[PDB]
């Protein structure tokens, strides 16, 4: 559903049918409201718990096919560009996309196989260090997060004795903004995230409505302007 | 088994910082713990009463290369002048104080009543009270050249009567273990009077064995009230 159809069926929705219409709203203040509900909703839709029906990413078809079109495998860059003090004297470096919104899938590539990146919490690092062996399992590997500037840098931490060839991560890619118009204006170039160019929906056609009717709720939470309707509608940000 | 792997093996056994419910120790527990399991395991290796071994001090060939490392000898000239004994010909020779069971023991004579038998070897027969006043005179189980009764009085001594002069004191004996500890420990600390660290002297075969009797020793110690 192209830019201009959100804006249109958002009027609909919003002051065009209503008995007392409100102002309509600006195209800058309809970008914010749909980079919002699309930002609100994909955090709604990661966490079963976020949403009605409790289910998550891979819960259901419907999940699957909503985040579908925002999945994206890149590789993590090895940083030994620069010299760095790592929290593990055996662990290496590497340097996740900038473009990463969530991770679910992460993986290693070493001379000794294949395996599978487990991030273990700061508790789990504590309690598997003060093991006498203080390694992974057989066909997996462990994650912590280090020192991490402009971009999320990560620490591999592998059995001994193995190289690291390869560092590929399944994550979910940062939403692009929704902008109906270019806000390009003589007073001021103004930006949703960093464009101010048009911007469709890159997601799948399937949570347009959603995403257009969380924005109309927003716009309506806004238009009330009380505290109840702001707390309300902000236990949804997630 | 080394004192690190010793170590290790007790935790990985005792699933330490695992995510079930499990047990950690102190490198002073352990130690204590192994050291219990040893010096149990081989008091009754030694008696015959392990019920999974069910073998006396040397019954078998397994019991002997477990307890091989525990026996030592000893000699002895010297005699321990005052003393009151329970017969005029009582001679009172030490102990070697690290003692734990004597296995072996036997007594050289130099005397010239025994005419060109001189220097006869001569089996310590260690006899009870009951029986020393109806063996005294006892020509058959009484002292006499080839047999001398031993009788254990205080102060880590052992009252010889024979009919001859005894002119030395051969033994062989079951020695204090070194105890296992893993750790050099604070001051103040110590198992058998050691303080640094002190490998197991036993052999292999063995050390595994301690190492499960230690591991359900100290779960009975964690799990004797719940």
């Amino acid at each position: 559903m192209n830019v201009n159809e959100f804006s249109n069926e958002f009027d609909v929705l919003y002051n065009n049918i209503m008995s007392n219409a409100a102002p309509g709203l600006n195209e800058y203040e309809k970008s914010v409201l749909l980079t919002k509900a699309q930002e609100e909703i994909v955090k709604n839709y990661f966490e079963p718990a976020g949403n009605k029906y409790g289910k998550g990413l891979d819960d259901s078809p419907k999940r699957q096919i909503d985040f579908s079109e925002l999945i994206k495998v890149g590789e993590g860059v090895l940083n030994t560009s620069a010299p760095t003090i790592t929290f593990d004297k055996r662990a290496k470096v590497y340097d996740l996309p900038a473009d990463l919104f969530l991770v679910i899938n992460e993986a290693v590539d070493t001379n000794a196989g294949t395996k599978q990146i487990v991030p273990i919490s700061y508790s789990d690092y504590t309690r598997l260090m003060s093991r006498p062996y203080k390694e992974p399992v057989k066909y997996q590997a462990w994650r912590i997060i280090t020192t991490s500037i402009n971009n999320i840098s990560v620490e591999l931490i592998v059995n001994s004795n193995e190289t690291i060839t390869d560092y590929k991560v399944r994550y979910i890619r940062r939403p692009a903004p929704i902008i109906t118009t270019n806000l390009s204006s003589e007073y001021g170039d103004v930006t949703i995230n960093g464009v101010s160019t048009v911007s469709e929906c890159e997601l799948n056609p399937i949570i347009h409505s959603e995403i257009l009717q969380r924005a109309v709720e927003l716009a309506k939470a806004a238009y009330q302007g009380d505290l109840q309707a702001s707390v309300e509608l902000g236990q949804r940000s997630e | 088994m080394t004192n690190k792997e010793f170590s290790d093996g007790f935790s990985t056994l005792l699933n330490s910082f695992g995510i079930t419910p499990n047990i950690t120790l102190d490198e002073y527990e352990k130690s204590t713990f192994l050291t219990n399991a040893q010096e149990q395991l081989i008091i009754d290796i030694y008696s015959g009463r392990n019920i999974i071994y069910g073998k006396s001090f040397e019954q078998t060939e397994e019991i002997r290369r477990y307890l091989s490392n525990l026996v030592e000898t000893y000699e002895t000239s010297t005699k321990v002048t005052g003393k009151l004994g329970l017969s005029k010909d009582s001679v009172f020779f030490e102990i070697p104080q690290d003692t734990w069971f004597i296995t072996y023991e036997v007594a050289f004579l130099k005397d010239s009543r025994l005419g060109c038998l001189d220097g006869i070897e001569a089996s310590v027969v260690p006899l009870p009270q009951d029986d020393l006043y109806r063996a005294k005179d006892n020509p058959f189980r009484g002292p006499s050249k080839d047999r001398v009764l031993r009788l254990d009085i205080k102060s880590d001594l052992a009252e010889l009567i024979s009919k001859y002069n005894v002119d030395k004191y051969l033994m062989r004996y079951i020695s204090q273990p070194t105890p296992i500890i893993l750790v050099d420990l604070p001051d103040g600390l110590s198992i058998n009077g050691v303080s640094t660290e002190s490998e197991c002297e036993l052999n292999p075969v063995v050390h595994r064995a301690i190492l499960e009797r230690a591991v359900q020793l100290a779960i009975i110690s964690k799990t004797q009230l719940t």
